[PDB]
RNA sequence: UUACUAAGUCUCAUGUACUACAU
RNA sequence: GUGUAGUAUCUGUUCUUUUCAGUGUAACAACUGAAAUGACCUCGAGGCUC
């Protein structure tokens, strides 16, 4: 993540599924975790998903989300939305 | 003191002619 | 190109020198020093001008015109053969050398005399590497006074390499 | 092309359509002296310039550069500008090029402001259109 | 651990993006990354593409993009050297 | 070892350049000398900042303990803030004054100073002494002097500078061909104040874009 | 008329801030 | 107004085996290995010295 550094992506093809995120984590755009003018739903590879996994915030990888996550509109044109799936894979 | 900064409007007349795509399906009624 | 100028009260600043020379002709640049011992200015600058015409122009017009805080402004613009000879005679003056060594080669400068271990050398400018050669040639391990004196090329290791003689016929030229 | 004295049209081989400007630090030297001075001879610089010149000497090699006036990006590659004083009458001069792979368009300079103030906002609206689409929809699935 | 994450980002992204210069890289390896997205973008446009083909001359525009992919490889030079 | 040893000199490296005086001695290392030099020395590039080789973290500088903590832009200062809030060692404001301050009054309104393409920052540059370098090089032109360089000099009103009678017997200045002075190629007459010359100059648009009007956005 | 650059490493002391942790 | 552990930053101080070779360095630095002993000459320098 842009703060806590050991955090992990995952940084595949995206695919049509959208990520969730928690209540507690609302409002975060995943990459930079900033709170304005978000753009576009995340999008996480097949990998990512299957089964419980897909119910975890794709942030904070513990609580599972209600909430999709959108990127902002300074990661939509650093391109940063498209680089990949994002995803925490360690706890941290 | 007066800016210069000139400001263009660019408009499309004619559209670019060279096909490079095509495709054979029935789309609308 | 560039001017030295001096005789500068520290409270001249730099806005005050380049309304003033400006008057004169149009300044290139301006390094007017500031004391890191005193914190304030050590009273000469430096004007450097768009070439030495202009530069040359200020230096006629300006010497000795201006007065700055009651004093005077003051502007000014701004390799050889080395013989090394010894066991000379005490009977040997500086003149003497002079005259022998004009016979072989221009003087660029004076003789050097100086005592070693008592023992009396002194050291030989000549302009040109060729007539260092000459009086080589013919005063090595000569008597004159009646004493023994030793011609060689003084020490920088000694003068006469390959490109000494390739930099000197330049300097030369 | 030319525009103007000071100033130059020009598109690229990848398809930029561009307009350059000389600085008026160069235009006032220019229109203030006699171009016999500048090759040899006596023109006065700022100091910048030439600590340009020693300290950059590639790039400044000129002495004076352009600062980038209108960029625009038309994925063909223009073939031909023309610099019409009138385009039907019409008062704004305008230049109309015409593209490699084809198409002929235009770049009207516009007068006053709040021409290009009220043209400026409609393409700030149109530009994020679909993402105001999108997040009006988007509210719309909050409360359905 | 930042810099550590760093280095395995630089996996990712060489992976993907294919060549990104990451401290010593042979002018042999970096210049094949030039030419490589050089002629990537010529034969990308059909702009560009269109262009080649006239100022080149070739008799259809289609012998202008294979080109270019062709060019790519390094070997394709004594190639046309055989021909 | 041997490709440490294999390096060519740097004055052998000057000659496939075309502006070699770029070049430094360190580029003898370079791994790649021909084409680094290629690159360096290409138009448009701009030279990295020298900065680097020195341990100093990039500011050491002596310099940077008397810099200025700030100063407002003259624009924003007209707002008078300055005065309701004391930074140095509540203030009701317009809406109509503030938003007209940045557009109506500052819409035109630009940094005097800035930097150009290739303008790079050394640790030892400050660039207010240069602002005030291209602001007076502005102001101040031949033939005027201003009271306090008046005063020191010692200069009384109506009288011509020491230098006019040398530049009687030596001639105009070689750099100002077109400047004139009081008594000498100029009506004495026209003597006044600080002024005792002025140059004449010999040599006596729209760009396309000139917009002929100026509007700007209102707040209300 | 002086044409603009010095501290570094170690050692043993002094100057000053600070970070977890306990009454 | 205290104690436990720990950190950073000044300043003072001072110059570590004379050399060689390797690593290292942008070059340094730093690191890694070994070790001359004797004689002579001129003004710490110098030796196609033995």
């Amino acid at each position: 993540s842009r703060h806590q550094f050991d955090l992990i992506m995952c940084l595949k093809q995206p695919g049509v599924q959208t990520g969730l995120l928690c209540e507690k984590c609302d409002g975060k755009c995943p990459i930079c975790d900033s709170y304005v003018r978000p753009k576009r739903k995340v999008r996480v590879c097949e990998n990512c998903s299957f089964g419980k996994q897909a119910k975890n915030c794709i942030i904070c990888n513990l609580n599972v989300g209600v909430n999709d996550a959108f990127y902002c509109w300074e990661c939509c044109r650093l391109g940063k939305d498209k680089d990949g799936c994002p995803r925490i894979l360690n706890l941290g | 003191a007066k800016d210069d900064e000139l400001y263009l409007y660019h408009l499309t007349l004619k559209k670019q002619t060279n096909f490079v795509h095509s495709c054979i399906g029935h789309f609308v009624d | 190109n560039t001017v030295y100028v001096g005789n500068i009260d520290p409270r001249i600043t730099k806005e005050q020198l380049y309304e003033l020379f400006i008057q004169i002709n149009p300044v290139l640049r301006i390094k007017y020093p500031k004391d890191k011992v005193l914190q304030a200015y050590q009273g000469y600058a430096f004007i450097e001008f768009y070439n030495q015409g202009d530069a040359q122009y200020a230096i006629k017009i300006m010497n000795n015109t201006v007065r700055l805080y009651d004093r005077l402004i003051k502007v000014r613009q701004v390799p050889i053969a080395k013989l090394f000879i010894k066991n000379l005679a005490d009977s040997i003056d500086s003149d003497q050398l002079v005259k022998i060594f004009n016979k072989f080669g221009k003087l660029i400068r004076e003789p050097e005399i100086f005592y070693l271990s008592k023992l009396k050398c002194a050291y030989v400018y000549f302009e040109d590497f060729e007539k260092a050669d000459l009086a080589i040639k013919s005063l090595n391990n000569q008597l004159v006074a009646n004493n023994r004196i030793t011609v060689d090329y003084a020490f920088k290791n000694g003068k006469g390499n390959a490109k000494y003689g390739d930099d000197v016929d330049r300097l030369l030229n | 092309k030319f525009l103007d004295e000071a100033t130059v049209i020009g598109a690229d081989r990848y398809g930029n359509a561009w307009t350059l400007r000389s600085p008026p630090e160069c235009e006032k030297i220019m229109s203030n002296h006699d171009p016999s001075e500048l090759s040899n001879g006596a023109i006065k610089y700022p100091l910048d310039v030439i600590t340009l010149q020693q300290k950059l000497p590639n790039t400044y090699d000129c002495k004076f550069k352009f600062q980038l006036l209108n960029h625009f990006f038309v994925n063909d590659i223009i073939t031909d500008f023309h610099i019409l004083d009138s385009l039907s009458n019409s008062d704004r001069p305008g230049c109309i090029y015409m593209g490699l792979q084809g198409t002929v368009g235009c770049f009207i300079p516009l007068l006053s402001k709040g021409n290009v103030f009220m043209m400026g906002n409609i393409e700030n609206i149109m530009a994020e259109a679909d993402d105001t689409f999108y997040l009006d929809y988007e509210s719309r699935k909050k409360n359905n | 651990a930042e810099k550590q994450r760093q280095l395995k980002l630089q996996k990712i992204y060489k992976q993907k993006y294919i060549g990104l210069g990451d401290e010593s890289t042979t002018r042999e390896q970096w210049q094949r990354n030039v030419r490589n997205d050089t002629l990537n973008t010529l034969q990308g446009h059909s702009a560009s593409l269109e262009y080649v083909s006239l100022s080149r001359g070739d008799l259809s525009i289609r012998d202008t993009r294979i080109h270019l992919l062709k060019s790519m490889s390094p070997g394709y030079k004594a190639y046309l050297r055989e021909e | 070892k041997r490709r440490k040893t294999e390096k060519p000199s740097l004055s052998q490296l000057k000659s496939q350049v075309p502006y070699p005086q770029i070049i430094e001695w360190y580029d003898c290392d370079a791994r790649y000398p021909g084409l680094l030099a290629s690159i360096k020395c290409t138009k448009n590039v701009i030279p990295v900042p020298s900065h680097w080789q020195s341990k100093k973290e990039y500011l050491s500088g002596r310099s940077l303990l008397g810099k200025r903590p700030f100063e407002l832009p003259d624009i924003i200062k007209k707002t008078n803030i300055e005065q309701m809030r004391s930074t140095l060692p509540a203030l009701d404001l317009d809406y109509k004054k503030l938003h007209d301050v940045f557009f109506k009054i500052g819409a035109n309104w630009k940094p005097d100073h800035l930097l150009c393409f290739g303008d790079v920052y050394y640790e030892n540059r400050n660039l207010f002494e240069e602002t005030n370098w291209k602001r007076m090089v502005d102001h101040k032109r031949p033939g005027r002097i201003s009271q306090e360089l008046r005063a020191i000099m010692n200069l009384p009103e109506g009288q011509l500078p020491p230098w006019c009678m040398k530049m009687k017997d030596i001639g105009l200045p070689t750099g100002y061909p077109d400047l004139k002075i009081a008594g000498l190629n100029w009506d004495i007459t026209n003597l006044k104040g600080d002024v005792y010359g002025k140059i004449i100059p010999n040599h006596h648009r729209n760009y396309f874009g000139a917009l002929i009007s100026f509007e700007t956005p209102e707040f209300e």
